RNA sequence: CGGUAGCGGGCGUGGAUCCCUGGAUGUCCGAAUGGGGGAACCCGGCCGGCGGGAACGCCGGUCACCGCGCCUUUUUGCGCGGGGGGAACCUGGGGAACUGAAACAUCUCAGUACCCAGAGGAGAGGAAAGAGAAAUCGACUCCCUGAGUAGCGGCGAGCGAAAGGGGACCAGCCUAAACCGUCCGGCUUGUCCGGGCGGGGUCGUGGGGCCCUCGGACACCGAAUCCCCAGCCUAGCCGA
RNA sequence: CCGUGGUUCGUGGAGCCAUGGGGGAAUCUGGGCGGACCACCGCCUAAGGCUAAGUACUCCGGGUGACCGAUAGCGCACCA
RNA sequence: GGAGGCGUAGGGAAACCGAGUCCGAACAGGGCGUCUAGUCCGCGGCCGUGGACCCGAAACCGGGCGAGCUAGCCCUGGCCAGGGUGAAGCUGGGGUGAGACCCAGUGGAGGCCCGAACCGGUGGGGGAUGCAAACCCCUCGGAUGAGCUGGGGCUAGGAG
RNA sequence: UUAGGCGGGACCUAAGGUGAAGCCGAAAGGCGUAGCCGAAGGGCAGCCGGUUAAUAUUCCGGCCCUUCCCGCAGGUGCGA
RNA sequence: CUGGUGUUGGCUCUUGGUCGCGCCUGCGUAGGAUAGGUGGGAGCCUGUGAACCCCCGCCUCCGGGUGGGGGGGAGGCGCCGGUGAAAUACCACCCUGGCGCGGCUGGGGGCCUAACCCUCGGAUGGGGGGACAGCGCUUGGCGGGCAGUUUGACUGGGGC
RNA sequence: AAGGGGGCCUGACUGCGAGGCCUGCAAGCCGAGCAGGGGCGAAAGCCGGGCCUAGUGAACCGGUGGUCCCGUGUGGAAGG
RNA sequence: CGCGGGGUGGAGCAGCCUGGUAGCUCGUCGGGCUCAUAACCCGAAGGUCGUCGGUUCAAAUCCGGCCCCCGCAACCA
């Protein structure tokens, strides 16, 4: 999943830590590590279609932004749009963000 | 979230109310069908302007209606006709009522908002109601004469 | 009148060759940009020119794409800009293993080598939601020191700060928001909402907006922007 | 809060800075921080941006060597 | 240029005390200390970290370069002397109630045969600082097929 | 080292390649519609002879062709 | 492969959990009969519609606990005590458990469409799936498909 | 008497430890005596397990009981 | 180390939730029937219900400790 179009959110690399043992915390001896290795961790991108300026515009973000697309919209109802191509419209209402 | 109904929902609000939906509720359903709107800050604002300017006139009216309920129970509204006895039949309706009480006391009503069966048969003294205004009732003395 | 003699011809005190500065020309390929393509070759559109010129050919001009201004009647036009290279240095995205651990997996090697994007004569960082114990300091960067300290660590191999002190340098600013003004749009008609523009505003003694009162608004400060100059670089000259 | 990175910090009493996931405020009587947590006492003002100098390097120009002297010194003193 | 570093106090995990201190109830007894000499520079030997006296692996990892050899496939073309055998079908005749089936002619099938080109490489000999980093002679296998082959293409390094 | 006629190009498409659109991917890039490119396959008009020390379906001789432009006559609803 | 959760919505039936309130629950022998535990018990319930009876509600360990409803028209109840370890009335708080209403929450069945997915040459739509699946974060599991490594020394050579 | 029986008892002590055996290190071993508070004995005395020589395991990491020494601005707490 | 539940006659055992019964099968004994064998059927011996302390009129049934067998999960410098 590439980059939400909102936030900017985009997959990064994390490591998978894989332990064994009992804590210390628990009066444990202590955990040991029996190996370490790279992942990623995806954005939650998801697809938002949405009509504006009655065309309708389809937007690719994170869950966590999902309402900010709604936002623009209620932004974008001041906003002179028509015979706009879809891609048109959606440049503009990123330019609002 | 909250949102605002654009139409009356039955066991869910009557239109205008700021209500609470789970978010996909209104997203994928409510608000692209123009059944609500999102409730956001600015337009609980443009609602208010419809409820405010609403009542405004509302309660206009009401006034501007009262402004004619303490004339009209006050005075009487005599209206000559060739005569006989109690009886002689007339054109004496609402119409007549009206355009008499313009040319007698400038004021205008309408011959519709005047309840009245049929016109007068008979001479005498009557009373009728007027409703401008579905809250404001007003009695009409209107006596019928000579 | 290059290395360069030779044959064969020229030029220079009417100041040549030569050196510097600024022009002109600059075929074809290359970011390569009209299109194609096996780089340096092949084929075009529009507008002009040339030949007897319709066909044919040559010449001059023009025509790629992406971004922003959307200033654009979306269509169509216009305008500014990008692309590619660069010895190392710089930031960012990704990122090894040999090796060390006298084996090895945590660990090490090392965020190294390398790949990719980008910046520029530098780049990064930078005006505290800092440091951290003093009722202190006061942006950042760089050097010395603190210190192989404090700590980290199959507490093994190993890894390894910061504050403070001494120095180099020295510098601070702009906004968003409240609120006023205007401009195009909305249709839930409006002390309303939305977008643009201008004003206003910039903060840690907390600041700012708006209303009230004194001050000053001609005082003061002052660029990192623009103008001029010294100076410096790019040829030289005198010189017992 | 969960999964991770950064730091001297290898899960450690593990804060602080960063953030892929989930929940999700407040506008100063507000927030963050001073190594779990709590009280006290203090420091700071996040979620917008710009900024010279001091620093790094050496394709290039110059200057200088208890630097080399043709098997040396750059791979190449020469038509590399 | 005095920041800073070593030295002039040690003992103790530390709080802390101090010519002492620690363990200890001790005013036993021990341990480690006290009873001054250091520090800066040069030179030498050795030690730690750097490739650390020089040359040498088999390997491991990163990024590229290769299917003009070879393997497989995709597209488009080309090649296979001559001879042999004689499937189905067909035709006619026999046969039966009609058939099955039989015979002859015709026909020309096949990862069929002999065998050149062409493709291979079985045995032996030669070659062995070769003509040749795989050749030569005789011999041998296939030769209408799962055939051979030209031109154009695609697949690669734990990958094809 | 001589070409309208031979081969190739200013014709066509195959595998495949490239690729406005679009889809995807930390970057590099991957996939891919249209379009374009891609031939030893499709399409297209030259045969015999002579000549040079050295080229010839290329020069020349004889006999045959192709496309394009203008004009003309006849013909037709012309037109991608 | 798999639970949780995000993307993720509408209607409905059903069923646990815990909390609060209302109510009932309690059967050895003794026994007037079905007595939970205690604590206040000597004084109440009562013409506020009693006993002695008719629908009919559950529960029964088949002897009735209990309780809406119908005619009633003035009497039933324990203290007294006999039976017992415990007294029968009316009150309070608790226990065992069940039921009704009310919060906070979980599990399950069905229908629905509109996110999401497929499809229709017709695309602000129609049909199919459908809050599943796919995808993000997280949980445990299987996992030579792949990766990194380990797999001791002595030894009349090594292995055994 | 180190063997056999009985009486009373817990020295199967705490704080130390002159001096030696052994020995590459690190370990291992014997030990009189001093103080504390005890046991048995009239007493001298003996007692810091067992006639002796085997019956064992460094450090790291963690557990448990003490103590109250450190504990990140201060008091607690986490942790040592 | 931290949990979960058992011990009941010679063997295995529901009684334990919900305190008034040591019950069931198999085992041994005697008797019936039997070619016999089994199976069938009548009766019978056989226990502190692990321990000790505790609430109770009484408890294998409910509590505290303790013994022991099995079981669950985790740790192992
Ligand atoms: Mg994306
Ligand atoms: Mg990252
Ligand atoms: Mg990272
Ligand atoms: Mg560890
Ligand atoms: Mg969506
Ligand atoms: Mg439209
Ligand atoms: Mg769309
Ligand atoms: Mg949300
Ligand atoms: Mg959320
Ligand atoms: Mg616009
Ligand atoms: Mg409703
Ligand atoms: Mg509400
Ligand atoms: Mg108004
Ligand atoms: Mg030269
Ligand atoms: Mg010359
Ligand atoms: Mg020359
Ligand atoms: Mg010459
Ligand atoms: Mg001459
Ligand atoms: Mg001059
Ligand atoms: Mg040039
Ligand atoms: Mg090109
Ligand atoms: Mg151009
Ligand atoms: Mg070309
Ligand atoms: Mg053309
Ligand atoms: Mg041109
Ligand atoms: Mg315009
Ligand atoms: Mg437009
Ligand atoms: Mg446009
Ligand atoms: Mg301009
Ligand atoms: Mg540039
Ligand atoms: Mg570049
Ligand atoms: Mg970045
Ligand atoms: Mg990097
Ligand atoms: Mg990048
Ligand atoms: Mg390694
Ligand atoms: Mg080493
Ligand atoms: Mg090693
Ligand atoms: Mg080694
Ligand atoms: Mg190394
Ligand atoms: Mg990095
Ligand atoms: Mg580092
Ligand atoms: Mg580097
Ligand atoms: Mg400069
Ligand atoms: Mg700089
Ligand atoms: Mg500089
Ligand atoms: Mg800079
Ligand atoms: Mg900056
Ligand atoms: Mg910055
Ligand atoms: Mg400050
Ligand atoms: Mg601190
Ligand atoms: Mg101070
Ligand atoms: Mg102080
Ligand atoms: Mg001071
Ligand atoms: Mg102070
Ligand atoms: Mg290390
Ligand atoms: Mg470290
Ligand atoms: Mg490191
Ligand atoms: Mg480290
Ligand atoms: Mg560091
Ligand atoms: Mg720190
Ligand atoms: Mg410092
Ligand atoms: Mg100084
Ligand atoms: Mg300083
Ligand atoms: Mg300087
Ligand atoms: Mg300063
Ligand atoms: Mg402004
Ligand atoms: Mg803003
Ligand atoms: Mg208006
Ligand atoms: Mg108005
Ligand atoms: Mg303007
Ligand atoms: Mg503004
Ligand atoms: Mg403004
Ligand atoms: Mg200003
Ligand atoms: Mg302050
Ligand atoms: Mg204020
Ligand atoms: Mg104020
Ligand atoms: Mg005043
Ligand atoms: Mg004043
Ligand atoms: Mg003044
Ligand atoms: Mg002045
Ligand atoms: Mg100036
Ligand atoms: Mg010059
Ligand atoms: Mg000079
Ligand atoms: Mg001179
Ligand atoms: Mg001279
Ligand atoms: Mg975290
Ligand atoms: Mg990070
Ligand atoms: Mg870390
Ligand atoms: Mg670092
Ligand atoms: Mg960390
Ligand atoms: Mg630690
Ligand atoms: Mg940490
Ligand atoms: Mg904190
Ligand atoms: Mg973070
Ligand atoms: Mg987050
Ligand atoms: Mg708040
Ligand atoms: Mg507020
Ligand atoms: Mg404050
Ligand atoms: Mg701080
Ligand atoms: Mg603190
Ligand atoms: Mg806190
Ligand atoms: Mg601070
Ligand atoms: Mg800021
Ligand atoms: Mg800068
Ligand atoms: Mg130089
Ligand atoms: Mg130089
Ligand atoms: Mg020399
Ligand atoms: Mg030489
Ligand atoms: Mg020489
Ligand atoms: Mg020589
Ligand atoms: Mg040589
Ligand atoms: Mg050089
Ligand atoms: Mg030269
Ligand atoms: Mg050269
Ligand atoms: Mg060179
Ligand atoms: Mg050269
Ligand atoms: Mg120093
Ligand atoms: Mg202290
Ligand atoms: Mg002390
Ligand atoms: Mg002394
Ligand atoms: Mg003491
Ligand atoms: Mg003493
Ligand atoms: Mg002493
Ligand atoms: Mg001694
Ligand atoms: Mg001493
Ligand atoms: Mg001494
Ligand atoms: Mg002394
Ligand atoms: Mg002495
Ligand atoms: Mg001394
Ligand atoms: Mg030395
Ligand atoms: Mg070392
Ligand atoms: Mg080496
Ligand atoms: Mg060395
Ligand atoms: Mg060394
Ligand atoms: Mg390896
Ligand atoms: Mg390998
Ligand atoms: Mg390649
Ligand atoms: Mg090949
Ligand atoms: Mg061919
Ligand atoms: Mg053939
Ligand atoms: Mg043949
Ligand atoms: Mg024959
Ligand atoms: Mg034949
Ligand atoms: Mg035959
Ligand atoms: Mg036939
Ligand atoms: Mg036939
Ligand atoms: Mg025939
Ligand atoms: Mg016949
Ligand atoms: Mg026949
Ligand atoms: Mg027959
Ligand atoms: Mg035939
Ligand atoms: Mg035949
Ligand atoms: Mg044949
Ligand atoms: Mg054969
Ligand atoms: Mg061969
Ligand atoms: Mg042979
Ligand atoms: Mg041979
Ligand atoms: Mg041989
Ligand atoms: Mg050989
Ligand atoms: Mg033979
Ligand atoms: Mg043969
Ligand atoms: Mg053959
Ligand atoms: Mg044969
Ligand atoms: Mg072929
Ligand atoms: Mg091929
Ligand atoms: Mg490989
Ligand atoms: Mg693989
Ligand atoms: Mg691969
Ligand atoms: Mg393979
Ligand atoms: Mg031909
Ligand atoms: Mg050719
Ligand atoms: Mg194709
Ligand atoms: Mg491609
Ligand atoms: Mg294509
Ligand atoms: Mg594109
Ligand atoms: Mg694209
Ligand atoms: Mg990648
Ligand atoms: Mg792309
Ligand atoms: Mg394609
Ligand atoms: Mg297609
Ligand atoms: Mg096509
Ligand atoms: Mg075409
Ligand atoms: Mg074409
Ligand atoms: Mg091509
Ligand atoms: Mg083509
Ligand atoms: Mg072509
Ligand atoms: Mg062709
Ligand atoms: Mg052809
Ligand atoms: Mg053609
Ligand atoms: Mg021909
Ligand atoms: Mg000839
Ligand atoms: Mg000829
Ligand atoms: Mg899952
Ligand atoms: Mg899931
Ligand atoms: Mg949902
Ligand atoms: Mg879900
Ligand atoms: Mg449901
Ligand atoms: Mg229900
Ligand atoms: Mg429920
Ligand atoms: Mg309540
Ligand atoms: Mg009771
Ligand atoms: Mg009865
Ligand atoms: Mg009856
Ligand atoms: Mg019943
Ligand atoms: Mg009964
Ligand atoms: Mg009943
Ligand atoms: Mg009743
Ligand atoms: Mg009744
Ligand atoms: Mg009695
Ligand atoms: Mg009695
Ligand atoms: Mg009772
Ligand atoms: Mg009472
Ligand atoms: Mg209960
Ligand atoms: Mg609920
Ligand atoms: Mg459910
Ligand atoms: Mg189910
Ligand atoms: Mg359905
Ligand atoms: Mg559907
Ligand atoms: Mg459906
Ligand atoms: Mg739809
Ligand atoms: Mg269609
Ligand atoms: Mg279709
Ligand atoms: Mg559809
Ligand atoms: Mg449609
Ligand atoms: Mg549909
Ligand atoms: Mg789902
Ligand atoms: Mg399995
Ligand atoms: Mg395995
Ligand atoms: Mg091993
Ligand atoms: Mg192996
Ligand atoms: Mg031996
Ligand atoms: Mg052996
Ligand atoms: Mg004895
Ligand atoms: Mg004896
Ligand atoms: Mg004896
Ligand atoms: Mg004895
Ligand atoms: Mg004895
Ligand atoms: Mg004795
Ligand atoms: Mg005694
Ligand atoms: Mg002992
Ligand atoms: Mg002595
Ligand atoms: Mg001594
Ligand atoms: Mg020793
Ligand atoms: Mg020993
Ligand atoms: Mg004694
Ligand atoms: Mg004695
Ligand atoms: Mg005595
Ligand atoms: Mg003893
Ligand atoms: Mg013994
Ligand atoms: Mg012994
Ligand atoms: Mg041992
Ligand atoms: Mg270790
Ligand atoms: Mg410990
Ligand atoms: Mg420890
Ligand atoms: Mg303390
Ligand atoms: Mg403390
Ligand atoms: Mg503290
Ligand atoms: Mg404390
Ligand atoms: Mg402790
Ligand atoms: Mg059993």
């Amino acid at each position: 999943s590439k980059v939400c179009e909102i936030s900017g959110k985009r997959p990064i690399v994390a490591n998978s830590i894989q332990r064994r043992g009992k804590a210390k915390r628990e009066g444990g001896v202590g955990k040991k590590t029996t190996g370490i290795s790279k992942r990623r961790q995806y954005p939650n991108l998801q697809k938002v279609r949405v009509r504006v300026a009655g065309q309708e515009i389809t937007f690719r973000v994170a869950a966590s932004h999902i309402p900010k697309v709604y936002e623009l919209v209620e932004r974008a109802k001041g906003l002179r749009l028509e015979g706009l191509s879809p891609k048109e419209i959606k440049k503009e209402l990123l330019k609002l963000l | 979230m909250k949102v605002i109904l654009l139409e009356p929902l039955e066991n869910l609000g009557d239109v205008g109310q700021v209500v609470d939906v789970k978010p996909g509720y209104a997203r994928n359903y409510l608000l692209p069908r123009g059944l609500a709107v999102l409730a956001t800050e600015s337009n609980l604002k443009a609602l208010e302007a419809r409820i405010r300017a609403q009542a405004k006139r509302l309660a206009e009216r009401k006034a501007e209606a009262e402004r004619l309920k303490e004339i009209l129970e006050n005075l009487t509204l005599t209206i000559p006709v060739r005569a006989g006895e109690t009886k002689i039949y007339g054109s004496v309706t609402a119409k007549d009522i009206a355009e008499a009480l313009s040319r007698q006391h400038g004021i205008t009503i309408d011959p519709k908002r005047l309840a009245l069966e049929k016109p007068i048969k008979e001479l005498g003294e009557y009373v009728l109601t007027y409703k401008p205004h579905p809250e404001v009732p007003i009695q009409l003395k209107v006596s019928v004469v000579a």
